[PDB]
RNA sequence: GUGUAGUAUCUGUUCUUUUCAGUGUAACAACUGAAAUGACCUCGAGGCUC
RNA sequence: UUACUAAGUCUCAUGUACUACAU
């Protein structure tokens, strides 16, 4: 002992699945 | 995981346990022992199953239920300081060493009083290592109930050492 | 004298078949005739060394045919490097 | 319990094509009585075997030889002092001396001597793939890569000789390169270069043999140390003139030396470069040199890595002594070519490892050995010279070229019914589609009015001896009548306001025309006129059911009741009847009769029940019956002129067709032949071709069946062209043969020629100066919404470069508006590209680039403007190569070395949905597939397949079985949701099936719970996890269901539900090397338990005849006789691994070329049916199969 | 052989000839010493043959043979055929 | 129903110089060489002991 | 509720088969 979620922006196909649900919490 | 099962008639066998138990939950396993000195079963086996989820449900379910062959079936599932003092006084009940040692550190089972050569020496487990260096370096060499005794590490050769402090420390943690 | 006849055979085994490891067998020894065996195949198919060729990209064929026989050689690497 | 064990059929369709050997030798005389000439070739790829010959300037196929089933590692021919006959080493280590005989009524190749060396597999120690012939053919030398050299000496008797072998062993000495020296008979000398195995350093040093007939054993003479990076060795003949010692060319890298046998001479010159040397330069090498000497001019042509073809000429150099010199120049060069020949002719047979092989004959001979500016000389060995290469090609002149595909990296199929293959070619770059239906010819169509029916062609009798030709249509309310001449195509009484049930001519100039309501009797009248002499009507009024006729004879059935027989009194026209009621019991449906000859006994007839019944033409009689099926739609009789068989093609109505043999005397039907084609009620017709004269029926349905019989075979086929409503033989002045007028379903006139038929060897017909395009191609692409658009992807050689040229339905498309059919892309190199379509509406192409990139484009489709438009759209990094990539739902999915990536689609560039961690087994990914989007197989170099399901909400693919063996998988493939197809780099064709015991759990059972949750596994698996943590990671197996060995590499699977619209789904293959294959499912079983015996026959038929030859020898051919070569089938096929329920075809296709006495010899052993129903099982394959 | 051990073979490239066995030892693979559908005849190197020695029993090196030796089919696929030169040099 | 030579296999029995070093062994085993004598302390164990 | 492993070498006896060799 990286996966992208596509923000609106079309900048968040770097962002995060986490980061990006923690931006529809936000919005 | 894994469950022992005891109270059997050996005439119960493998195949009767395999669809006794599946009636319960999925079995991984069934390890029921052949005797050697007797050529037949001896009465109790170990029901191996896929998780200890399945295992405690059948623990609680199965215990005290089954009746084969007019017996009940049981079902039930399957490191330290020490510090050796010598020169204790007569007077030194163990409850008293209980008293004088947990100021110092929380004792995980009870001191031990043995008597060598007349010589009243007994064995106190710590459950601190660093707790343990505290009973030590007050206690050592020092004068209870009018006589001197003597705190130090028990032999295993003696503990107390290197590998012996880092592993402490992980099994404190 | 069975045994010992095993050995004779291990003899004219090896002669002939080139490397058969017997009991002892250095690893350096023993992955030389590996890469060797290999080499052979892929240059020995005509089918293999087509393949061998477009995936390489060389310019001719017999480029890659030549190079897995001086590929055999363990010198052939530093050969390379003084290019 | 129904045993699973798929039981696959293997055929080779198209034998491989890249020849990797050949030998001049005049082998047979044939079509001369007495005619001996050294101008011939007989040239080989591994198993498959061809031989060709010129005589004309311009190459023929002589006989496609059978297959020999081994590897050929080397043939040279061999001429001693007789029909020269070509000594032949492959595996089994077997000197297979075969001499290529004309034997019944074809060119067999019988085998001479076979001698045992080594062992049989390929190997380093087996003495091949290095031999030479001395060129006075009085000894052969095979040698080994590493161990160990042998040479026979070859003696010649009443029968051959073949001397003890003589031995040298050098242990560590790797061998490359076996060339021989020529010699006046003085003693063999051959030349090698070794390369010592074990030593510290890189050392090539050449060797010297001189063979002493005296002494009887091979001599070490001289070892000359050159640098590593020596390449290869070439004879110089004599140098007699200037000053036995023997001289031999060394092709080094960057320069060319020639050493003496006793070192007093070695020559180094420089061999001149290119003025581009695009991007990427070797020091080169020459892969093949070869000598010519004629009129005391000797010269040699050794040719570059880049195809630049080269000569040396020897000067005395009268100035200082009379000593060798060497002068390169410069040629036309060509292509890179294997290796090169020259007949006694002018002609130079150059052998293309790359794609063609091509013949010349040269006449400039190349510039004069005085020019000092363009040759180079031995005087200074350091110098360069520079060239500009020349495609003006002055030097040599292409004669004839060999259209085949050697390196055949990836194909489409195209047009599943008639099994089209899309696929590049190398070299030229142009598309190649090699199709199994017949090729068509197409030209001056017309546009008929529509509904139109069938359609007859007569001969015109208004003018006698004449062009003009009389064509007939039919529409169901009118009749259209038509004139036929050279160029002229011309329209015209008869009747046109009926159908025209049937037409024909008569004895000599006379027609008589069969209608519905009443008949006809015409004949010609002056030039455009025609006169009815006689008109016959029902008595009462009735419509006509069916007619047919011969030459002089007619037959005519009505409604129910009775039939009409015709005929045409002799030595003038007229028509008479017969007074007698041919009741035939019922309505009779449609008759059938040979219009061939003047007389035709046994009339055809059917009924509207399905049953169909002869009639002997004492008198009448019914001597046959058969109940099939459906009504019979149509029925032709048909007797050919070869055998003079009458067979009875009959055609039913839902598209099944139908043949029968006829027995003349007694007309019992027998040897029933069928088929199933298109859905629809079939046509047939009669045409008459050549490929000597043959005849076919052409048969018309949903597709088009031309069902021909070549010699003592037969097979139906698709042709070209979709659809084709009704078709009879053609003939124009402009030059027709094969010719055919007929028309489309869209009731438009056509002409058109058939061209090549699919016979045995061929199968397929290939539709595609010196001419290399630059551009070599990568893959091939088809998007999944358009059922075959083919996009194509290839490469610069240079500086990295791509372009994409896509097609769609016949040619191509324009780029825009641009003239170019093709896009150019700069900077992209493609490594792996695959198409997706996102949405439904768009489609993006997906490139990987080497600079790890994944670069997306868009296709348009200009649609009536039609042309491709690309456009790029993102750009993202890649970690990995991306050796494999392919459709995911609405995804794509895409394999890095170690990991696989599902990418979504993101804007501004593409998002990664999910990743997929491999188990630690697994290097990298070749290549990979999926079954219906649930499933996957994942391949790797190293490793074998490996495969997952998709989880969803649990975002990654699970491995939910391993594979049992390490096998290095090229391209895999799903039959099904629980089996795999998969080749290998070293040519094994593998099918996987998943167990029961995990089939059932995944039938059971939902994904999700197999990476975390409940699953229960019985106590076994979970035993082989601990106890075999490695191999069983996986925690279930492939059991081996079929292994098969194809010696080739295979690029592309395919599984077709349906080739040809047979039934059994097929599974096709494409190998690198080129070929492709079939494996038909055998339904049921004594299907596969024939096939087996068969199989088992022809597999130690050699053996059996053997031991034949051995037991009358003990009462009063070797053993391998009938193979040819030692290897025995289950052993060559076998090879790397067993195989397991596989049946190879190949082989029984070879018990129909044997002659009978042979045949029925081999099928003794059986107690089941005989020769004849052999070779019906046989030859159903190909027919019925696909 | 398969049976006496101490048996030595010979095992070089065998040459054009075929070895002759006797009938005593007739039906035999010289190898495997099998009486079951023989298949390839036997090939000696020259330097088994030669003068009388080439007469003699491959197989038992003493009597003079008359018959030809096969490899049986279980041998020509183990390859054993192929292996080399068999002879008895040994009388054993 | 015998005798000469010889073999294999049970079972019973029993633990060979305390150590060191080498060979040997997968590690053992086994084999090869030598030899401490004296004093003391605690509960066969232990000694930076002399 | 006991979570599954013991004989070996030597010595001197017993148990039982066997192999060449002779009447």
């Amino acid at each position: 002992q990286e996966l992208e979620l596509e923000e609106e922006d079309e900048e968040g196909n770097v962002m995060s699945k986490k980061v990006y649900d923690e931006l529809k919490k936000q919005g | 995981n894994t469950v022992y099962v005891g109270n059997i008639d050996p005439r119960i066998t493998k195949e009767q346990l395999y669809e006794l138990f599946i009636q319960i939950n999925p079995v991984l396993r069934i390890k029921y022992p052949k005797d050697k000195v007797l050529q037949a079963y001896q009465g109790y086996a170990f029901i191996e199953f896929y998780n200890q989820g399945d295992a405690q449900y059948a623990i609680k379910i199965m215990n005290n239920t089954v009746r084969l062959y007019d017996r009940l079936i049981k079902v039930r599932q399957v490191p330290i300081a020490k510090l050796f003092i010598k020169n204790l006084a007569d007077s030194i009940d163990s409850d008293q060493l209980v008293k004088i040692f947990n100021k110092f550190g929380k004792l995980i089972r009870e001191p031990e009083i043995f008597y060598l050569s007349k010589l009243k020496c007994a064995y106190v487990y710590f459950e601190d290592f660093e707790k343990a260096d505290l009973a030590i370096k007050s206690l050592n060499n020092q004068l209870v109930a009018n006589n001197r005794i003597t705190v130090d590490y028990a032999f295993k050769n003696g503990k107390g050492n290197a590998k012996y402090g880092d592993d402490v420390d992980r099994l404190l943690n | 004298a069975e045994k010992q006849r095993q050995l004779k055979l291990q003899k004219i085994y090896k002669q002939k078949y080139i490397g058969l490891g017997d009991e002892s067998t250095t690893r350096e020894q023993w992955q030389r005739n590996v890469r060797n065996d290999t080499l052979n195949t892929l240059q020995g198919h005509s089918a293999s060394l087509e393949y061998v060729s477009l995936s390489r990209g060389d310019l001719s064929i017999r480029d890659t045919r030549i190079h897995l026989l001086k590929s055999m050689s363990p010198g052939y690497k530093a050969y390379l490097r003084e290019e | 319990a129904k045993d699973d064990e798929l039981y696959l059929y293997h055929l080779t369709l198209k034998k491989q094509t890249n020849f990797v050997h050949s030998c001049i030798g005049h082998f047979v005389d044939l079509e001369a009585g007495s005619k001996r000439e050294q101008s011939q070739l007989c040239v080989a790829t591994e198993t498959h075997l061809e031989l060709y010959d010129t005589a004309d300037g311009e190459l023929k196929l002589i006989a496609k030889f059978q297959n020999l089933f081994a590897t050929i590692t080397s043939m040279k021919s061999l001429d001693l002092p007789w029909p020269t006959f070509l000594a032949l080493t492959s595996d089994s280590g077997n000197l297979s001396i075969v001499q290529i005989i004309m034997h019944a009524g074809a060119l067999r190749l019988k085998t001479l001597v076979n001698q045992p060396l080594t062992r049989t597999t390929l190997r380093r120690v087996s003495p091949i793939s290095y031999m030479e012939i001395d060129p006075n053919g009085r000894c052969i030398i095979l040698s080994s890569v590493e161990q160990n050299k042998l040479c026979f000496l070859v003696d010649y008797a009443q029968k051959l000789r073949i001397s003890s072998p003589l031995e040298i062993i050098r242990p560590h000495m790797v061998t490359l390169d076996m060339a021989v020296v020529d010699v006046n008979f003085n003693n063999p000398c051959f030349v090698t270069l070794e390369i010592d195995n074990a030593a510290t350093q890189l050392s090539v040093h050449l060797i010297f043999y001189v063979l002493e007939l005296g002494l009887n054993h091979i001599v070490k003479k001289a070892d000359y140390l050159v640098n590593p990076s020596a390449n290869f060795v070439l004879s110089l003949p004599d140098l007699s003139r200037y000053n036995f010692n023997p001289f031999v060319v060394i092709g080094f890298e960057n320069h060319i030396l020639v050493k003496d046998m006793n070192g007093f001479f070695s020559l180094k010159v420089e061999i001149p470069k290119r003025s581009i040397t695009n991007s990427r330069h070797k020091n080169v090498t020459i892969i093949s040199g070869i000598v010519q000497k004629l009129k005391n001019d000797f010269f040699v042509l050794l040719q570059s890595n880049h195809g630049d073809l080269f000569k040396l000429t020897v000067s005395p150099d009268t100035n200082d002594r009379n000593r060798p010199l060497v002068q390169l120049s410069y040629f036309d060069t060509i292509q890179n070519s294997h290796q090169l020949h020259i007949f006694k002719n002018g002609y130079l047979f150059a052998l293309s490892e790359m794609n063609n092989n091509f013949l010349f004959q040269f006449e400039k001979l190349g510039v004069e050995k005085n020019d000092f500016s363009n040759v180079l000389t031995s005087k200074d060995p350091n110098k360069s010279l520079v060239f500009e290469p020349s495609i003006k090609l002055q030097n040599l002149s292409i004669l004839s070229q060999q259209l085949n595909l050697n390196p055949s990296i990836k194909s489409q199929i195209v047009s599943d019914s008639p099994l089209s293959i899309a696929t590049k070619h190398f070299t030229n770059n142009k598309i190649i589609t090699l199709t199994n239906a017949v090729n068509y010819s197409n030209l001056i169509s017309t546009s008929l009015p529509p509904n139109a029916t069938k359609l007859w062609l007569i001969p015109d009798p208004a003018t006698t001896g004449d062009n003009n030709t009389l064509l007939f249509i039919t529409f169901p309310k009118k009749t259209m009548i038509l004139q036929i001449d050279n160029e002229s195509m011309e329209e015209l009484f008869k009747l046109s306001q009926d159908t025209t049930i049937h037409t024909c001519l008569m004895g000599s100039h006379s027609i008589i025309q069969v209608c519905t309501a009443e008949l006809r009797h015409i004949v010609p009248t002056g030039k455009s006129r025609y006169s009815n002499k006689l008109t016959w009507v029902p008595p009462a009024g009735i419509r006509i059911v069916c007619a047919t006729s011969s030459k002089t004879q007619l037959i005519i059935s009505l409604s129910n009741y009775e039939l009409v027989y015709f005929k045409i009194d002799v030595s003038s026209d007229s028509l008479i009847e017969l007074t007698t009621h041919p009741e035939l019991d019922t309505m009779p449906s449609k008759v059938a009769i040979v219009q061939d000859t003047q007389h035709a006994d046994l009339l055809a007839i059917a009924d509207n029940e399905g049953m169909i019944k002869i009639m002997s033409l004492d008198f009448l009689t019914v001597i046959s019956l058969q109940l099939v099926s459906e009504k019979i739609s149509d029925m032709i009789m048909v007797r050919d002129s070869s055998i003079g068989q009458l067979n009875l093609h009959v055609g039913l109505e839902n598209g099944v067709y139908m043949k029968f043999h006829i027995g003349d005397v007694d007309g019992s039907f027998t040897d029933i032949k069928r088929r199933f084609l298109g859905l629809k009620p079939v046509s047939l017709s009669y045409l008459r071709e050549i490929s000597k004269w043959m005849s076919c029926v052409v048969c018309h349905s949903s597709s088009t069946w031309v069902s021909y019989t070549w010699k003592n075979v037969w097979t139906i086929r698709q042709l070209k062209d979709q659809n084709m409503l009704s078709c009879s033989k053609f003939v124009n002045a402009d030059v027709a043969i094969n010719g055919v007028c007929s028309i489309s379903s869209s009731g438009r006139l056509n002409i058109g020629r058939v061209s090549n038929f699919p016979t045995l060897d061929n199968w397929f017909h290939v539709h595609e100066m010196l001419q290399i395009s630059t551009f070599r191609p990568r893959t091939i692409l088809s998007f999944p919404n358009n059922p075959k658009s083919i996009l194509f992807i290839d490469n610069h050689s240079g500086k990295k470069q791509c372009r994409i040229s896509l097609q769609i339905d016949g040619e191509c498309l324009k780029f825009g508006s641009s003239d170019h059919l093709y896009k150019i892309l700069d900077d992209i190199d493609c490594v792996s590209a695959a198409i997706i379509d996102f949405t439904r509406q768009a489609d993006h192409l997906i490139i990987c680039a080497g600079d790890k990139r994944l670069l997306t484009y868009k296709i348009l489709v200009n649609k009536d403007k039609l042309s491709f438009d690309i456009e790029l759209l993102h750009q993202t990094e890649i970690i990995s190569p991306i050796h494999a990539m392919l459709k995911f739902k609405n995804f794509l999915l895409t394999a890095m070395g170690s990991t696989i990536v599902l990418y979504g689609l993101g804007k501004k560039q593409l998002l990664r949905r999910s990743v997929t961690q491999t188990p630690v087994s697994i290097t990298k990914i070749v290549s990979m597939h999926q079954w219906n989007y649930e499933r996957l197989a994942v391949g790797d170099i190293h490793e074998s397949v490996t495969l997952f399901i998709w989880d969803p909400a649990g975002n990654v693919f699970i491995p939910y079985v391993d594979d049992s063996v390490k096998r290095h998988v090229t391209v895999l493939k799903f039959l099904d949701e629980a089996t795999v197809i998969g080749a290998d780099r070293y040519g094994n064709a593998w099918t996987l099936r998943s167990p029961p015991e995990c089939e059932k759990i995944m039938s059971n059972h939902d994904p999700s719970e197999l990476s975390n949750g409940a699953i229960k596994y019985p106590l076994d698996v979970i035993t082989l996890q601990q106890k075999l943590p490695n191999t069983y990671d996986c925690k279930f197996k492939f059991q081996l269901l079929n292994h098969f060995f194809v010696n080739d590499i295979i690029t592309d699977f395919h599984i077709l539900d349906s080739l040809s619209n047979s039934d059994r789904p097929g599974c096709i293959y494409m190998g690198l090397q080129g070929t492709v294959g079939c494996f038909i499912p055998l339904l049921s079983k004594g299907n596969v338990f024939m096939m087996g015996n068969i199989e088992n026959i022809m597999a130690e038929a050699d053996d059996t005849f053997y031991l034949d030859y051995e037991s009358r020898k003990k009462n009063n051919i070797c053993e391998g006789s009938c193979s040819i070569l030692g290897r025995d089938h289950q052993e060559y096929r076998s090879y790397y691994a067993p195989v397991r329920k596989v049946i190879d075809g190949d082989l029984c296709e070879n018990f129909l070329r044997l002659s009978l006495n042979e045949q029925e010899f081999l099928a003794k052993n059986l107690k089941s049916v005989q020769v004849e129903d052999i070779i019906q099982t046989i030859n159903e394959v190909r027919t019925n199969y696909m | 052989s398969r049976h006496q051990f101490d048996l030595i073979m010979c095992l070089k490239q065998p040459g054009v000839q075929t070895g002759l066995l006797c009938e005593k030892c007739d039906g035999k693979c010289p190898i495997c010493d099998s009486y079951v559908r023989p298949k390839r005849k036997v090939r000696v190197c020259e330097n088994c043959s030669f003068g009388k020695q080439a007469k003699n029993c491959i197989i038992c090196n003493l009597n003079v043979g008359v018959n030809d030796a096969f490899y049986c089919w279980e041998c020509c696929r183990l390859g054993k055929d192929k292996d080399g030169c068999p002879r008895i040099l040994n009388l054993g």
